[PDB]
């Protein structure tokens, strides 16, 4: 009876592909053929934040667009003051293999994790003057790839294994487990309405989940290799992905299909980070060849290059007010552009 | 978090004594420290300051050449040395801790204090009223004045409010004119324009009885003010 | 220029920088090694001996040993999945990779060695190759129950290298088999890289006690070779 | 999406010959390196052969060397494997696998327990 | 004193080569110092010795070498008599500082090569700065205690050019201090030669190890032709420049002064030339310093430069 | 598993979808509405940004 279901699954799958085809009538490129081009965009580095012993993997802007936190493989977390380049805190880690970082929206907590299979949470506004560990979430069997804060008590993480999970910090237990992926999940992205979140795994597929229902809602497949990062959209009705086949693609939650692809012949390396501008007109992507291109999200035309790093770019972020974009790399330097 | 001061007593004029304030319950090495004295019936006065790591020491003009302060991090003890005490040095001395970084709240904890009895372009803060009669269950609008614009180019203002209960050490209420300290009720609020400032209480119960002080933190010689008493 | 609070903030920042420097001295004085290998190998026993001689789903294990006043950190994954495509990029700055092989299903070990050697992010990394469980191989080839030619047809047409230094009490058959396996492993390593990194084969047993000394010598050789190449004299 | 479909399976007497074809779609076949793997009954996955994206570098395992021939045709989007002089031993299920990233000399995790870019499978048995 | 100063041939070929040395020394040392200070990436306890050597080189060059050029091409200097002592003291102090800087550069290299494991924990910035304060102190002490007091002319009235006439200037030694000068030159030379020989032997052993595990009796030779060339030029420049002066001085001290006056300045100028060529052999010979100099000259030096090389 | 996979897949098939042109128009409209409040798109003069010099 194994085959009997397979046939149903194949026929059923087609019933979906046809439906998607039908629902498509025009291309986004044709619709935007009339609007004027965005023109050349020039950005120059304004700050250079140094002090990390080894390569850095992740960073996250604060809610006020003033503070930021970065994680490095030497086993340190550093909270920076972006304006004055000062250093606020320096947190040593139990395990030196860290892959992700997250800043709480309230500014009270910070989180990190990696190959140790543990999601640690640190208290910043403690009674005394030293940052201390407040909770250690241990329910995963792979490695932590990403983590995001919903509130001061809810956090969602993605692991090396297929499963994703939602935690309750007070109890330190799992309340919902998301399953359905085939490869390891690498990136994560929350919706602005904090009701849904997308996922990216190493099987060229992205899934849309419902936080309250705890069940997969939609699945998107348009890539050829593993997906590294997914940066959603300001509107929340679309999202972009970066994969290893040197492409970026824009999807939509409503029409449930691909819209446009951002690729160039001269680009061969993979993509490690994706983010959007404040208005959503600009798409910023990091690359393995030490560079960081800027794409017109409505025309798929390059509009600038953020050169200046010596090693590969590993993280990228944009402030809430959209005043600056910070870029990290494997040479242990952080830079801020305008 | 607790600080206890040791020493005090009676000393003849032109003598010497050493007061020690020992900390226990927090990371002493990462906190700057201050010494603040209160006359038997007057207001507060800042006398000394030792930074974290002992990299910066400041003194008041009154005790510049007679007092020296130092800290010993491994033993978590801080103590100053007094030489050639005059007859006006009689007061109660408090050790105050403060930490400085973006978004911090300095002057957030005060020690119990010890008593000792002996047998200029400075910003002047003036409290308009020395005593405001009031009942429980209305609003109060204590106000303060400054001789110089406390607003800085970076945006901060550096104005602090303190409340002292009748028989206890002072506690922080508002720092930088707009932020509640740690756990004070939402009734208190602060506002100002850089030269004139005011403090507002929505409702009063029996525990709002005390003296309300002021402070500035723009130029380092710290001036408090006479203070306003609510009874 | 700067307010009173601003100056104190900078003073705290400069105090943090001093702590970072102090930690950098320790970070530069330690060497980190990654220990790979299959389940059938003796990698578990090797780390057990070093630890003795000197937490339920943890994804990595650490052991610290000291040889001649110098320190080493050795990591081995413990709870990851079979996939290794993604988490292998973290170890792109270690001093060396220790590969353990049960030479006593030998093809997939060669495939793993080939994949590790040719990785883009694992270039410029030397490999210390341990051919574990040699007594078992000696006792197995001597019995004659199983012949190596089936799996490897080219073994019959092969001779012991002239530079080989066999043990004075061992049969030449075990020497021929051992050096055939070693040459098969070295063929992959001697086909690419070209001076960026090298392999250091060894003939060891799980119960041996000189493994730490061998690792120390190989690390010293790697660092010395890097220094000589840097100063334009090698 | 990326999908690989097998073909050419059947039962053959010992000493016979067979041809296996793998059909690929959803990705640029010319930029990737292709492999052949098999899974013997009661045994794990075992690598068999692979061919570079240009057809220059061909590798074989020791057991099947001198018997099997591997070839690829970029025009028709198809991978080929010819088998000659079969024996009762090699009667495993055969898969066509693709290396994860393009323009890369090597590829990891091809013979993993679970792999995203592996085919459905083909059953071939040799018996009398 | 003298009326014609025994002028040489009108062709200023000799004059031109000497000048090219001062310009090269000053410019190269200034560029090296700038590159070391500005980039803030090669700030290491190995490069501080090079920076101090370059400083000392520029400091001697800019002052001594133009005046020495005048005094050599004209054989009669006109820069006063109160500046003779200062010029001579500056000459003596700075060259020996360069020699003693070379002596710890060789030690640094030997420690790095022969003991790679415990290199960072044995050559910290304190040890690096300990030669910078020792070499300078020894050179200054020797120059002040021998030449400033004028102890080199005790009973030495044989020569007529200097110490008997106002116009001329020189500083020959007596039969009491040339032994000390020879010892001071000899000991660092022996140490440096021995250490570089040991380094070359280690390179030979490593080249032997790497070759073979891949003809063979000739495949080793290329590998040894580059290390031998590097160490040979590094030793040969210093040995060729410094040797003639010491031998001539000890010969003139042991026997009656018979060396012609004009050929003495040539030897002193060879000693100066050593300093002029040293930065070219210790900075431009390596790729990272070349990249730093190229960045500096181009002008990409501004706008938060932090490029690594 | 096969049953779980088909159930999940079956649950995704019956979803309401809209024309691609409508989504493209909505995207555009949103991009054009907030274009003025984008510092990266239109750099502000070097008088109120915090990262001057």
């Amino acid at each position: 009876e194994l085959d009997q279901l397979r046939q149903e699954a194949e026929q059923l799958k087609n019933q979906i592909r046809d439906a998607r085809k039908a629902c498509a009538d025009a291309t986004l490129s044709q619709i935007t053929n009339n609007i004027d081009p965005v023109g050349r965009i020039q950005m120059r580095t304004r700050r250079t934040l140094r002090g990390h012993l080894a390569k850095i993997y992740a960073m996250h802007w604060g809610t006020d667009s003033r503070l930021l936190v970065s994680a490095s493989q030497d086993g340190k977390l550093i909270i920076w003051d972006s304006y004055t380049t000062n250093k606020v805190h320096a947190i040593p880690l139990r395990s030196s293999w860290v892959m992700t970082c997250a800043y709480a929206p309230s500014g009270n907590y910070v989180a990190c994790g990696g190959l140790d299979n543990i999601c640690s949470i640190y208290n910043l506004k403690t009674r005394e003057g030293n940052v201390r560990v407040s909770r250690e979430l241990a329910g995963h069997t792979g490695y932590l790839s990403c983590c995001r804060f919903l509130d001061d008590n809810q956090i969602v993480t993605s692991s090396g294994d297929t499963t994703c999970a939602l935690w309750d910090i007070e109890t330190g237990q799992q309340t919902t487990t998301f399953t359905g992926h085939t490869g390891d999940v690498m990136s994560l992205s929350l919706a602005p309405d904090t009701r849904l979140f997308v996922s990216g795994a190493c099987d060229a597929s992205a899934k849309l989940w419902d936080v309250r229902e705890g069940m997969c809602r939609q699945t998107f497949t348009g890539h050829e290799s593993d997906i590294n990062a997914i940066c959603f959209f300001p509107n929340g009705n679309a999202f972009a992905t970066g994969s290893d086949d040197a492409t970026c693609r824009l999807f939509d939650l409503r029409a449930d299909q691909e819209l446009m692809t951002y690729s160039h012949d001269n680009i061969i390396c993979g993509i490690t980070s994706v983010s959007f501008s404040k208005s959503g007109r600009l798409l910023l992507a990091g690359y393995d060849d030490f560079n960081c291109n800027v794409w017109d999200a409505l025309k798929a035309d390059r509009a600038g290059v953020l050169a200046g790093h010596d090693n590969r770019v590993s993280c990228l972020g944009v402030t809430d007010d959209g005043m600056a974009v910070a870029t990290g790399s494997w040479d242990s330097f952080l830079k801020i552009w305008n | 978090v607790q600080l206890v001061e040791s020493g005090g007593g009676l000393v003849q004029p032109g003598g010497s004594r050493k007061l020690s304030c020992s900390a226990s319950g927090f990371a002493f090495s990462s906190f700057g420290m201050h010494w603040v004295r209160q006359a038997p019936e007057k207001g507060l006065e800042w006398v000394a300051y030792i930074s974290s790591g002992s990299g910066t020491i400041y003194y008041a003009d009154t005790v510049k050449g007679r007092f020296t302060i130092s800290r010993d991090d491994p033993k978590n003890t801080l103590f100053l040395q007094m030489t050639s005490l005059r007859s006006e040095d009689t007061a109660m001395y408090y050790c105050v801790r403060s930490i400085y970084y973006y978004g911090s709240s300095p002057f957030d904890f005060w020690g119990q204090g010890t008593t000792l009895t002996v047998s200029s372009a400075d910003i002047v803060m003036t409290q308009a009223t020395s005593s405001v009669p009031v009942t429980p269950g209305e609003s109060v609008s204590i106000s303060c004045r400054s001789s110089k614009s406390l607003l800085h180019s970076n945006g901060n203002t550096y104005l602090y409010w303190f409340l002292q209960r009748p028989g206890q050490s002072p506690q922080l209420l508002i720092y930088r004119m707009s932020n509640l300290a740690s756990g004070v009720p939402d009734r208190f609020s602060g506002s100002g324009s850089g030269t004139a400032f005011t403090l507002t209480i929505s409702r009063l119960e029996a525990e709002d009885v005390g003296v309300y002080y002021c402070m500035q933190h723009l130029e380092y010689p710290l001036t408090f003010g006479a203070g306003t008493k609510l009874e | 220029t700067l307010s009173a609070e601003d100056k104190a903030a900078v003073e705290r920042s400069k105090m943090i920088e001093k702590q970072l420097q102090k930690d950098k001295q320790v970070y530069r004085a330690t060497h980190r090694l990654l220990l790979l290998g299959a389940d059938n190998s003796g990698k578990s026993t090797i780390v057990k001996q070093m630890r003795i001689y000197h937490v339920k789903t943890s994804g990595i294990f650490e052991t610290k040993f000291q040889v001649d006043k110098v320190n080493f950190h050795m990591f081995d994954v413990g709870a990851q999945r079979d996939e290794r495509r993604k988490w292998i990029q973290c170890f792109n700055d270690v001093t060396a990779i220790i590969f353990v092989v049960d030479s006593s299903r030998l093809q997939e070990a060669l495939n793993d060695f080939k994949s590790i050697w040719n990785n883009r992010w694992l270039r410029t990394i030397s490999v210390i190759l341990f051919l574990n469980k040699q007594d078992l191989l000696a006792e197995k080839v001597l019995a004659g129950k199983s012949k190596i030619e089936d799996y490897f047809p080219e073994f019959a047409r092969y001779t012991t290298p002239e530079d080989a230094t066999p043990e004075p009490g061992e049969d030449p058959r075990v020497t021929r088999a051992k050096y055939f396996i070693r040459d098969e492993f070295l063929r992959i390593s001697t086909a690419s890289g070209d001076g960026r990194h090298y392999c250091y084969p060894h003939f060891t047993c799980s119960v041996d006690t000189e493994n730490a000394r061998r690792i120390f010598n190989d690390c010293r050789d790697i660092i010395q070779r890097m220094h000589l190449r840097q100063y334009e004299l090698l | 999406q990326v999908q690989l479909q097998e073909s050419g399976g059947g039962l053959v007497q010992p000493g016979g010959s067979l041809r296996l074809s793998c059909a690929a779609s959803g990705f640029t076949f010319s930029n990737y390196k292709m492999n052949w793997v098999r899974q013997a009954p009661g045994k794990g996955l075992e690598w068999v052969s692979d061919i570079s994206q240009s057809g220059a570098s061909i590798s074989y395992t020791g057991s099947v060397k001198g018997r099997f021939t591997i070839s690829r045709d970029n025009a028709k989007n198809t991978l080929y494997l010819q088998m000659n002089s079969l024996k009762p031993e090699d009667t495993a299920v055969y898969y066509c696998a693709r290396c994860p990233a393009p323009f890369t000399r090597d590829c990891f995790d091809v013979t993993s327990t679970t792999y995203a870019y592996r085919g459905q499978g083909t059953q071939v048995t040799v018996s009398s | 004193c003298i009326k014609s100063s025994y002028a040489p041939w009108p062709r200023a070929i000799l004059y031109g080569v000497l000048g090219l040395g001062a310009l090269l020394a000053v410019f190269g040392n200034l560029l090296v110092i700038i590159a070391i200070l500005h980039f803030k990436q090669l700030h290491t306890p190995t490069n501080f010795l090079v920076a101090s050597l370059a400083c000392a080189d520029f400091l001697v060059g800019v002052t001594v070498m133009p005046f020495s050029t005048v005094r050599s091409v004209e054989s009669c200097w006109y820069f006063g008599e109160s500046y003779c002592k200062f010029h001579t003291c500056f000459d003596t102090s700075f060259c020996f500082a360069s020699l003693f800087h070379l002596c710890c550069i060789s030690i640094d290299r030997y420690i790095a090569v022969t003991d790679p494991l415990t290199y960072p924990t044995k050559f910290t910035v304190s040890v690096s700065g300990l030669c910078i304060a020792l070499s300078w102190f020894f050179s200054v002490t020797y120059s002040f205690s021998i030449f400033y007091t004028g102890a080199n002319e005790e009973g030495i009235e044989e020569l007529v050019v200097a110490l008997t006439c106002v116009g001329g200037c020189q500083a020959p030694l007596n039969q009491n201090w040339v032994l000390l000068c020879f010892l001071l030159f000899f000991l660092p030379t022996v140490v440096m030669v021995f250490l570089y020989g040991r380094i070359f032997l280690v390179a030979k052993y490593q080249a032997r190890k790497i070759e073979g595990t891949a003809s063979y009796k000739e495949r080793v030779a290329k590998r040894e032709r580059k290390a031998a060339k590097t160490l040979g030029i590094a030793m040969a420049a210093f040995l060729v420049s410094w040797l003639p002066y010491i031998i001539d001085a000890v010969i003139d001290a042991y026997m009656n002064f018979i060396t012609p006056a004009y050929v003495y300045e040539i030897l002193v100028w060879c000693v100066y030339y050593n300093s002029a060529m040293n930065p070219l052999i210790y900075a431009f010979f390596y790729p990272w310093f070349r990249k730093a100099i190229k960045l500096i000259v181009s002008g990409k030096v501004f706008r938060a430069d932090s490029s690594t090389t | 598993q096969a049953r779980k996979l088909v159930e999940q897949l079956k649950m995704e098939a019956n979803i309401d979808r809209i024309k691609v042109s409508k989504a493209a128009a909505d995207l555009m409209a949103y991009c054009e509405a907030h274009a003025k409040e984008d510092p990266l798109l239109t750099p502000v003069p070097a008088s109120e940004n915090p990262f001057r010099e």
